[PDB]
């Protein structure tokens, strides 16, 4: 009852080296949307950095 | 009793010497074999063989025992005692009845089951013949 | 020429999917068009999904 | 000759008459598939005669009308359903089954 | 039920003929799924004939549309209804109104 | 260094629904971490919902039993949404009897030794007569999200129902700003579920953070075969136990079984020793199946 | 339909916004701070596009 | 993956001891039983099935729902208990 699908990344099929796109396959059905939003979140709003 | 079994009994021409009345039960049990993995647990080969009759009604049995095995079969001496112990210890009584298939007008019930149980007579008739003569110097051609 | 009639009624449970046709009390019609999971509605600051 | 609406007929399987009784009507509840077999019915086809070749099983049977083939109603194909009611009619002076 | 309705529900399911409604009031005696059983008031009954009136029901039947044409009982027992008084619920019924 | 979320306070203000806390999170964690168990506690939840039931005298679901004011569709529609713990099994199946004019309510099921009914004043169905008795059976059992009967029974006495294995009914989540540790722009998460009775609060938060951090666990011919047996770098010796059986290519050896081969005294004890050393690199004796020699790869030209 | 109405409210401008009369360096960051929730989808802004 | 998974570690015989009413058969096949005074399984496990047969409060129906009964093979196995308790059915 606890034991899901486990994903794991597919393939990294990536342009030039500061540019990605990044897959991953398969989710259960609706956690596709809340690993990209919480990705999304922490990589867009809070990340350590310097400029 | 149409008496229509009654004349397919002595067809005979390669069944006269072999068991008819088998014969006979065995196409009954093709006709209500088959198809048939509902009632119970399956089929019946077992029927009461009434030469007049020709279509002896597929008869179940209900096997005196004294046991715990096969279901279906258990009779006791504590559960022969409602019938004021009239059975005994290792007798096969019956008490149970089952169904047929139409008439002649269903044929493929027993047809490819009825030439099915026919092929099993014939392999038992084989086996026999090769057990008269049980082994000699024959010859043969590939 | 008839012997006997047999007369047979199923009783199939036909309950929604996209595809069917709802509409309200006005003409506004439409194909529903996909069954959403009951997270991906829009909520109030309640907590009730439309 | 008539048509039979009793048990199974030839042509059946396991699965061709496994929700059916000893008359040919399915059951009241049988919840079914679609494209199984409600109503067992068998037809004729050929008259002919008496075949040398299959003497014992053209005999055995005691079909003298015979070659009865299969037409039996069967649900339309895509629907499911649970059986809630049975109707029988009889014409008067045909030997109702024990269904009926 | 509807929300929003505009008062014409009640007009439009007792003035048709899928709900039960009662012909003359008293006090509920017997509630099935079945049958239902009205003792009728002493103020209104006749003098033979003693009375007490039985509704049966009609359970799940077949439509001309291939719906479902059920009946359902919507009093409970010992209660008092009026005449001219909805008993049975009919399909896309509610208490009496009209809740397609 | 992110300031970590705990659990602070669980006010359980009535029986159903709760309202948890989380204390403190840096600015942007509160709408990613609400956001995230919500979905996570409204998407797969392990429920104790129902899945068949048995009346004794009704055939199909669609009939009606002599003495009771509902219909039998009635009545698996209110034992659907019964509120129902189990403690130690994966199904389990209860058993009603009850016989009387009134209703039949929830609490008139005979409870086993780990059963646990959690709102006993539902109702179910209302007898009617002074001897007219329902007498059921029930099976329940666990499961995560909804499973209708469509996609899963075998006698004509069953009767399947929906299957709704889900405890909660309404998460909502209300960020607000967070008082001293000493420190302000720190945010606190207060999640106040719905449940019907049959999870606790922590572990159903638990529960959630364990999924969520389960799925972020993602990313936080063999030449050998082909080649003879004599061509392995051990002894003449460990190759001559695996040739006694006609065997000249070590993939006659990762056709058979080791256990075939340790059932033959041809081989010896220090020739298992070099089998276990041969197999250490793990390309012969895994225990493949081949069609007789050629693989895909091997193929003839 | 749908779409000229979710063009016509993004391509559009109102007097005042979040991020009023900002400057950014290229049409990556202004998704950038739609999303993130620094400006508005309608807040005129000095951009460098190429 | 780092950030998000750190901000989360602070989280992460039964058929004897019933009744003969609470049978699946019918009150019938209990009442058989129940005639001789028997009101759990245990104590027709304790009693042979001959001992049963020989008296007559037990019908000819009831002999074949004892069977059906004895087929799970969790009563009447011919057993011989204390008088109630076994091992397992312990006071506490």
């Amino acid at each position: 009852v606890t034991e899901f699908l486990k994903p794991r990344l597919v393939d990294i099929e990536q342009v030039s080296s500061t540019h990605a796109k990044v897959t991953l396959e398969p989710l259960e059905r609706g956690f596709g949307h809340t690993l990209g939003n919480a990705l999304r979140r922490i990589l867009l709003s809070s990340m350590p950095g310097c400029a | 009793m149409n008496k229509e079994i009654l004349a397919v009994v002595e067809a005979v021409s390669n069944e006269k010497a072999l068991p008819r009345e088998k014969i006979f039960e065995a196409l009954e049990s093709a006709l209500a074999t088959a198809t048939k993995k509902k009632y119970e647990q399956e089929i019946d080969v077992r029927v009461q063989i009434d030469r007049k009759s020709g279509d002896f009604d597929t008869f179940r049995r209900w096997l005196v025992v004294d046991e715990v095995t096969q279901p279906t079969k258990e009779i006791t001496l504590e559960a022969a005692r409602y019938e004021d112990e009239s059975l005994n210890l290792g007798d096969y009584v019956e008490d149970q009845i089952e169904s047929v298939t139409f008439d002649r007008i269903t044929t493929q019930t027993a047809k490819q089951v009825i030439v099915q149980k026919v092929r099993e007579a014939e392999r038992a008739m084989v086996v026999d013949q090769f057990r008269e003569h049980e082994g000699e110097i024959i010859t043969g051609v590939v | 020429g008839v012997l006997k009639i047999v007369k047979v009624y199923l009783a199939v449970k036909r309950r929604i999917q996209p595809g069917d046709k709802m509409a309200g009390r006005h003409g506004n019609k439409g194909v529903i068009s996909k069954i959403n999971p009951i997270e991906d509605m829009p909520y109030d600051e309640n907590g009730t999904p439309v | 000759g008539p048509e039979e609406i009793t048990a199974d007929i030839p042509n059946v399987g396991e699965a061709a008459l496994s929700k059916l009784d000893e008359s040919g009507i399915v059951y009241i509840g049988a919840e079914v598939t679609g494209g199984d077999i409600l109503v067992g019915k068998v037809t004729p086809k050929g008259e002919t005669q008496l075949t040398p070749e299959e003497k014992l099983l053209r005999a055995i049977f005691g079909e003298k009308a015979s070659d009865v083939k299969d037409s039996s109603l069967r649900v339309p194909n895509g629907v499911s359903g649970t059986v809630i009611d049975v109707q029988v009619f009889t014409r008067d002076g045909v030997e109702k089954d024990k269904r009926a | 039920k509807p929300l929003v309705g505009t008062g014409m529900e009640r007009a439009v399911a007792v003035d048709s003929g899928v709900t039960a409604v009662a012909k003359r009031g008293g006090v509920v005696q017997y509630v099935d799924a079945s049958r239902i059983v009205i003792k009728v008031n002493e103020d209104e009954m006749y003098p033979g004939e003693a009375g007490i009136d039985i509704y049966n029901l009609t359970k799940y039947t077949r439509s001309n549309q291939n719906t479902c044409i059920n009946q359902m009982p919507c009093v409970s027992l010992g209660e008092p209804v009026e005449r001219g008084d909805v008993l049975a619920d009919g399909p896309s019924t509610d208490l009496g109104e009209l809740a397609l | 260094e992110f300031l970590k979320p705990r659990l602070v306070d669980i006010e359980q203000v009535s029986s159903t629904h709760a309202k948890v806390t989380l204390e403190p999170l840096e600015r942007g964690f509160g709408h990613t971490l609400g956001n995230a168990l919500r979905r996570i506690l409204l998407s797969s939840m392990p429920g104790c919902a129902v899945t068949e039931v048995e009346i004794d005298g009704v055939l199909h679901e669609y009939s009606t039993k002599e003495g009771v004011q509902e219909d039998i569709l009635e009545i698996l529609l209110n034992l659907k949404g019964l509120a129902v713990r189990v403690q130690g099994k994966d199904e389990v199946i209860l058993t009603l009897n009850k016989s009387g004019i009134g209703p039949v309510t929830a609490a008139d099921i005979t409870h086993d030794g780990d059963v646990e009914i959690v709102k006993p004043q539902h109702v179910i169905c209302h007898l009617t007569d002074e001897n007219a008795s329902i007498s059921m059976r029930i099976k329940v059992q666990r499961g995560r999200g909804y499973v209708p009967a469509s996609t899963r029974e075998r006698p004509i006495g069953r009767l399947l129902v929906d299957a709704c294995y889900s405890p909660v009914e309404r998460i909502a989540y209300n960020v607000e700003a967070a008082r001293v540790e000493q420190r302000t722009d720190l945010d606190k998460l207060v999640i106040e579920m719905e449940t019907n009775g049959t999870i606790d609060p922590e572990e159903a938060i638990r529960r959630a953070a364990t999924i969520l951090a389960e799925q972020l666990e993602a990313f936080v011919f063999d030449p050998i075969l082909l080649r003879p047996v004599d061509d392995l770098e051990l002894t003449v010796r460990s190759a001559n136990c695996l040739k006694a059986e006609a065997i000249h290519y070590i993939g006659d050896l990762v056709q058979r079984t080791e256990v075939e081969l340790l059932k033959t005294p041809n081989l010896g004890k220090k020739s298992l020793t070099e089998i276990k050393d041969v197999l250490a690199s793990r390309g012969l004796s895994l225990g493949m199946r081949l069609e007789n020699w050629p693989p895909a790869s091997i193929a003839d030209e | 339909q749908d779409v000229v109405l979710g063009l016509y409210y993004m391509t559009r401008d109102c007097v005042n916004a979040k991020g009023e009369g900002m400057v950014l360096t290229g049409p990556k960051e202004a998704e950038r701070l739609y999303r993130s929730g620094l400006a508005s989808l309608h807040a005129r802004v000095k951009v460098r596009i190429t």
